[PDB]
């Protein structure tokens, strides 16, 4: 349902197999985002 | 009738060919028409098969009214079966003889399987571009043949014969032609007449009297099996000047151009049928299963260690597991501990020290106990199955499990099987994932797991030959290889697993000449009828490298193709990876042209010298022009150097030129102790021809894509020599101080073989001859690792290596002699060293070869 | 007609036995005689036919012309020897050979490859010269034993013997009986010159055999592989397309 | 005490050395030619066979 539908919504987009870099992949975009509003 | 056609019954007759296939197995060949209750029981067993075989084909011939091939090989087995029964009954022109056909029978066993139909068809298919190699081969022994007819007619006939009469070749135990005083070849000498008349080399077989004659020493010069032999009696005969150019070049032309015409053809097949299969997408679902299987325990262990994050105490005893196996120092802590496994399992050797004995068993348990406890560490914090789901673990699993088998037995018999430690050194294998080239060597691993049903089959299919060649080799030399000699043959025919021994033997080709010299003198000698019988052989040698060719090039081809695509795809899918990612996140002469030549030649000439040199006389006149010949020659080399040193201050190659002209003049000296020194540094004087490189473009090149070749086979190589040790731990644990023996066969200790026994000449009872008892050991043993390596290496090569095998059959106990056939089922782990090394590794490295230089250019 | 007959003096060649009669060495004798005329007339034929010119622009026609040449002197002398005369006959099949369009394309195609590549076997050569040389220098004393594997045969007294040696070798016929040979330890040639009762030989004979074995295969392994790249667009042809 | 005694290969030269057991060192192949003598009873490495002895001067 959330695949077949252009991606469009998803402002990022998380595209790993493992824990590891999953979590570096959200990290790095909340951190980037953190500094636009201040 | 045509109901009862489709139901099990062909899986009846599937059972029955496979009883009549276990039974021509028990049967033993008795010389000379004995036999015994087995062999009384089998012909009834074969009555009640040849009854069942009949009413079977009858249904089928009264069904369907013979025309497919399969159903006309039924036919006529039935029919010469019948025949020959009725035949023995009415007699009861050789008639025994006639029992061959029943050798056909298991060819009925992929009949009734097309899955193995399908191979054998595509075996079959590859014959016909071959055709025309097979004709130039015909053609070029055609030719040598006669030209051997030409040359070498009749010119083998003359043996010493000694100065008191013509009784029988006084000339060693192996006479060797001779020729006459008027004569250029080998001269008797001393108390010896080179008398004309006399059999021949082998009983007269090996010759070119006839044509026929002269075509098979020819083929078995060009099979590169006993052809130096040949060569050497050819220089005794007629002399020693001019049989090499016949020789040398036959052996060139039929043997190495022939061979490489048949792989590039072979090749070629391959690749046509690899590019027309790979339209369909067999690599697709290869392709697809790897990642399936990347993205599973990388999901698995998410949703395992997320439980453990918790919303029972499993907060203070989850972390530090997985934290551990991944931290980087689990890994070098496992390493080293298989490092020292290793360590004490090759430690062992025949003779050690007492306390050696008690270190490598106090520690092999040290050691076991520490792997299975990180074992069960490692099998719950990473799930139950999910541990079991990743591969190496399997193996891990297996060899734990088998440890612990074989180290609570210390009461039972034969513990040469509880060293599966060995297979532990595999577990190390992981140090090629910190270096490069792991997803090289892992990647083919998967291929040779998913292709394991095609690479059973063709196994199979090699297996199934194997099996009726032996079978038609015990039926016509079965209890014949018994002449009045005083040796007995160890490569015979006289039961199921000898003749199985004899056939992969004559497949290796080694002293298959031997055996077909065997075969003919037991159907009578060098006559028309009983040499006919050669023909066997001749058979069984191409039929059984063809085949072996057509298994093992497949294979490893197939499977290396495979594998570079799944790791060219899986590189490019890094790449594209890493990108993305990367893509979002940041927003003076003698520099001349002629002179340099002159000197190219002056180095060809360099070369030319030292290889005219007189090897044995220390001091002769030819030496005295060469030697001071060499010191113009270095004053050139000198003066270049000098005339260049100036223009500059440095590449690999002026270096290579210092290391020659400095050792060169240094040598000129030296003094002093003018025995060691000087013998080291004129062998240094090789180095000389390999100045022609970076001055003679085309060698550099071809150099440096020797130099790239080798480091792209280096992982190959590596892992050769991994399994090479760890084969050889195997067979030092399997024959470790076993294979000793004395000159007496009737002592079988060290302290029982001393002193002098008697010896008869030729067995003649009626002339003693005392020899000395001697205590000896094999020409390569397996006492120790490093003798162990050296064994399996030469048994690789194909060289002398049924005398090594029939030497461990016989090994029963250590410090002791040997015992006649004690145990034939040993010679399993020699045909599984063949098979994997000497058959697959070297066509995995030719196949690696091909496909890295077709990856190139093209 | 020429094939048949060609074919038929095959044959006559063939059957050239030891101990045959005497007629049956006249009435070979006779039937050279009589296959050798046809062949001039043959050539004769085609002197004219083609003209001097025309005749020696085929290469198939010069060795032809020099095949035919050394049998009508083989009969001059065979009168009244040498043995190297008698060897043109067989040389003539090889038109037989080079008739069929597969057999022909594929000998031509891989004997292309083979010109092309000079260096892929250089290396061969010089690794060839290098262990013959070596082995002159450190085995090249041994004395000639024959009883042993080092004898008048085989030995490293000279350097085409060294290299007949190592081409033994690389054909693996009995490398590891010369290696044991070759240890340390054996009585040697009287004529080099006390304590030196068997002082020669050397421990170097396993690395040099071993080394010898590895490299001699990869080079040939090498080449192999070389030529069949090299001729590698014949080897997949797809003949069924144009 | 004395058994024929050596380290090296080549001139085969005594040494100091103690122990009932004394032995001879040669090559399988060339049996008639003894490459080293000592004393114990060594392990050979290849292709080199070792004959140990029980008195002074049996390694002969
Ligand atoms: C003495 C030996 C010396 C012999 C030298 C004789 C040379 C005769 C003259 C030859 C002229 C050269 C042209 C020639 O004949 O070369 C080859 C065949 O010949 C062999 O390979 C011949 C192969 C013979 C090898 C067998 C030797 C085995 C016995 C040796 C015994 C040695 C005995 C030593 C013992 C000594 C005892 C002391 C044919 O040449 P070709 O160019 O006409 O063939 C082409 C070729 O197939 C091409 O692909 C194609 O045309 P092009 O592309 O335009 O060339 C045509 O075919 P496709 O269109 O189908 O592709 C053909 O026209
Ligand atoms: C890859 C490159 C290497 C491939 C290997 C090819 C094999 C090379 C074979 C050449 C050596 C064969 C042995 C040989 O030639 O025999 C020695 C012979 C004389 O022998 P000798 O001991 O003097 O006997 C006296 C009685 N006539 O010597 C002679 O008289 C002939 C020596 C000719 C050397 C050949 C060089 C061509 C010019
Ligand atoms: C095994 C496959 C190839 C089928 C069997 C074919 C062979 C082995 C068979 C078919 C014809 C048979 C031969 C037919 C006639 C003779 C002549 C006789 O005086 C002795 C038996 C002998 C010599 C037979 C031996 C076995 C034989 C050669
Ligand atoms: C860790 C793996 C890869 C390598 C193991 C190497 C060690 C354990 C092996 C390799 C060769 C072995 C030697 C081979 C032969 C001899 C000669 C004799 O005196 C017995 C011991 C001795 C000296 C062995 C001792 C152990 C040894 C040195
Ligand atoms: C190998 C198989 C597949 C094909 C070759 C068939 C072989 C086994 C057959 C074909 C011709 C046969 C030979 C024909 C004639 C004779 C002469 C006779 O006095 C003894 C048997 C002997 C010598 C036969 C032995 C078996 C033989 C060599
Ligand atoms: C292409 C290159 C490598 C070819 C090298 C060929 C050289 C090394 C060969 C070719 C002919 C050879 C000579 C041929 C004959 C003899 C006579 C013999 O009693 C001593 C060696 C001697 C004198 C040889 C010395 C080496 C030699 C000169
Ligand atoms: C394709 C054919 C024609 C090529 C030549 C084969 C024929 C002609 C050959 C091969 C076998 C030969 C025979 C084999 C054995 C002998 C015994 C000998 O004491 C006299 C000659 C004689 C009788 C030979 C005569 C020639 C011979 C029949
Ligand atoms: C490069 C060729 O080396 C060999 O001939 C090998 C043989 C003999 O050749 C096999 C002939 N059937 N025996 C053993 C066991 C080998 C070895 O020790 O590897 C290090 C090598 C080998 C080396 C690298 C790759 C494959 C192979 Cl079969
Ligand atoms: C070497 O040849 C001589 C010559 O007869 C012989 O006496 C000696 O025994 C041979 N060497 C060996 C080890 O047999
Ligand atoms: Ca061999």
């Amino acid at each position: 349902k959330l695949v077949q539908c252009p991606p469009e919504s998803f402002d990022v987009i998380l595209d790993e197999n493992q824990l590891e870099d999953a979590c570096e992949h959200l990290a790095e975009y909340l951190e980037v985002y953190w500094r636009a509003t201040h | 009738i045509s109901i009862v056609e489709w139901k099990p019954f062909e899986i009846i007759i599937l059972l029955t060919i496979f009883a009549n296939c276990v039974a021509l197995a028990i049967y033993i060949p008795f010389p000379e028409d004995d036999s015994n209750a087995t062999n009384s029981n089998l012909e009834r067993v074969e009555y009640l098969f040849l009854i069942i075989f009949t009413v079977e084909a009858f249904l089928k011939v009264i069904a369907y009214g013979l025309r497919n091939g399969w159903n006309l090989l039924d036919f006529i087995i039935v029919v010469v079966g019948l025949f020959s029964a009725i035949l023995e009954q009415a007699t009861k022109f050789d008639v025994k003889a006639l029992r061959a056909f029943r050798v056909l029978r298991p060819l009925r066993l992929v009949s009734g399987v097309p899955s193995l139909q399908v191979v054998l068809n595509s075996i079959i298919k590859a014959m016909v571009p071959l055709l025309h190699i097979a004709l130039l081969v015909l053609f070029v022994i055609i030719i040598y043949a006669i030209i051997g007819l030409e040359l070498f007619m009749g010119k083998m006939h003359k043996t010493c014969y000694n100065q008191e009469g013509i009784a029988d070749v006084p000339a060693e135990d192996d006479p060797s032609p001779c020729a006459l005083e008027t004569g250029h070849g080998r001269q008797c000498q001393n108390g010896t007449v080179c008398k004309p008349g006399w059999d021949g080399p082998k009983h007269g077989i090996t010759n070119f009297d006839n044509f026929a004659f002269a075509m098979l020493t020819v083929f078995q010069c060009i099979t590169m099996e006993g052809w130096t032999d040949v060569l050497y009696w050819v220089n005794d005969a007629v002399g020693r000047d001019w049989p090499w150019i016949y020789f040398v070049t036959l052996i060139i032309i039929g043997s190495f151009f022939v061979l490489n015409l048949v792989l590039g053809v072979l090749s070629g097949e391959f690749s046509k049928e690899r590019e027309k299969a790979k339209a369909r997408g067999d690599f697709q679902k290869l392709r697809e299963k790897q990642q399936l299987e990347e993205d599973l325990k990388g999901y698995l262990d998410w949703i395992t260690q997320a439980e453990d994050i918790d919303p029972r105490w499993n907060r203070f005893c989850r972390r530090k597991c997985r934290a551990a196996v991944k931290s980087n120092v689990f890994y070098w802590l496992v390493i080293f501990l298989v490092f020292l496994n290793t360590l004490t399992i090759a430690s062992e050797h025949y003779n050690q020290p007492n306390w050696l004995t008690e270190v490598q068993d106090t520690a092999n348990k040290a050691l076991l106990a520490l792997f299975t406890a990180e074992m069960l560490l490692k099998m719950y914090s990473l799930g139950l199955q999910a541990y079991f789901v990743s591969l190496f673990n399997r193996f891990d699993c297996f060899v734990v499990c088998g440890g612990i088998l074989e180290t609570i037995l210390v009461e039972t018999k034969i513990m040469s099987p509880l060293g599966i430690s060995v297979l532990r050194c595999v577990r190390l294998l992981r140090i090629f994932k910190i270096t490069r080239y792991w997803n090289s060597l892992s990647n083919l691993v998967a291929s040779l797991l998913n292709s394991v049903r095609s690479i059973a089959s063709l196994l199979l299919l090699l297996f199934l030959f194997i099996i009726i060649f032996s079978l038609l080799g015990m039926q016509l030399f079965g209890g014949k290889f018994n002449f009045d000699e005083m040796q007995t043959r160890r490569s015979t025919f006289d039961n199921f697993p000898q003749s199985l021994l004899t056939v992969f033997q004559i497949l290796t080709g080694e002293d298959w000449n031997s055996v077909m010299y065997d075969g003919i003198m037991a159907y009578g000698g060098p006559s028309f009828p009983g040499m006919l019988v050669c023909i066997y052989f001749i058979i069984l040698f191409i039929c059984g490298n063809y085949i072996l060719l057509n298994v093992f090039l497949a294979i490893a081809v197939d499977n290396l193709a495979d594998a570079e695509s799944l790791t060219s795809a899986q590189k490019e899918e890094e790449e594209e990876k890493e990108r993305k990612k990367l893509a979002r996140t940041a927003s003076r002469i003698v520099n001349d042209t002629i002179f340099t030549n002159l000197i190219l030649f002056f180095i060809l000439l360099s070369s030319i010298s030292l290889a005219a040199e007189d090897p044995v006389q220390h001091t002769s006149f030819r030496n005295h022009i060469l030697g001071n010949a060499d010191y113009v020659f270095t004053s050139i080399f000198t003066l270049e150097i000098i005339l260049k040193m100036t223009a500059y201050g440095r590449n690999y190659f002026n270096i290579l030129d210092l290391l020659v002209v400095s050792v060169s003049l240094i040598s000129f000296g030296i003094q002093s102790s003018a025995i060691n020194v000087v013998k080291i540094l004129r062998v240094l004087r090789v180095l000389r021809p390999l100045r022609a490189i970076n001055r003679a473009k085309g060698l550099k090149h071809v150099v440096q894509c020797v130099f790239v070749a080798i480091r792209t086979i280096g992982n190959i190589v590596i892992v050769t020599t991994l399994l090479q040790f760890m084969f050889a731990c195997i067979g030092v644990q399997l024959f470790k101080g076993k294979l000793y023996t004395c000159s007496d066969s009737s002592k079988q200790t060290e302290a029982e073989c001393k002193g002098n026994y008697i010896t008869y000449k030729d067995g003649e009872v009626d002339h003693p001859i005392i020899q000395p008892r001697s205590w000896e050991n094999s020409k390569f043993d397996f006492d120790n690792v490093l003798a162990a390596m050296m064994a399996l290496f030469t048994v690789s090569t194909f060289e002398g290596w049924p005398e090594l095998l029939y030497r461990s059959i016989d090994s029963h106990t250590e410090d002791k002699g040997p015992i006649y056939n004690y145990r034939v089922e040993i010679s399993i782990f020699f045909i599984i060293y063949i098979i994997i090394i000497a058959f697959f590794m070297m066509n995995i490295f030719v196949g690696f070869v091909i496909v890295t230089f077709q990856e190139q250019g093209e | 007609l020429m094939f048949v007959l060609i074919l038929l003096n095959t044959i006559c060649l063939a059957m050239q036995h030891y101990g045959q009669s005497c007629l049956f060495k006249i009435a070979m004798n006779i039937l050279n005689m009589l296959f050798t005329g046809l062949f001039t007339v043959e050539m004769i034929l085609k002197l004219i036919a083609f003209k001097p010119k025309g005749y020696f622009s085929d290469p198939w026609n010069v060795f032809d012309f020099l095949i035919v040449i050394g049998s009508i002197i083989d009969v001059i002398l065979s009168e009244t020897s040498i043995t190297f005369f008698r060897l043109f006959r067989v040389m003539r099949l090889v038109k037989l050979l080079s008739r069929g369009e597969g057999i022909r394309t594929l000998l031509w195609t891989f004997i292309k490859s083979f010109q092309a590549l000079p260096y892929v076997a250089l290396l061969i050569v010089m690794l060839f010269f290098i262990y013959a040389v070596i082995g002159m220098q450190v085995f090249g004393k041994i004395a000639l034993n024959d009883t042993t594997e080092i004898n008048r045969n085989n030995n490293f007294q000279t350097f085409p013997q060294a290299v007949l040696l190592l081409f033994r070798c690389a054909t693996g016929e009995a490398w590891q009986d010369i290696m044991l040979a070759c240890m340390p330890g054996k009585k040697c040639a009287p004529e080099s010159e006390t304590e030196g009762e068997t002082p020669c030989g050397s421990s170097f004979a396993v690395f040099y055999f071993i080394s010898f074995y590895m490299l001699c295969a990869f080079l040939i392994i090498n080449l192999f592989v070389a030529v069949i790249m090299d001729n590698f667009d014949y080897l997949t042809r797809d003949w069924s397309i144009l | 005490r004395i058994c024929y005694i050596h380290k090296a290969s080549l001139p085969r030269a005594t040494k100091t050395c103690v122990e009932n057991t004394c032995y001879k060192m040669f090559i399988r192949t060339q049996r008639e030619y003894i490459s080293e003598r000592g004393c114990g009873c060594p392990t050979a490495m290849w292709p080199y066979q070792t004959e140990c002895c029980k008195g002074d001067r049996c390694n002969k």
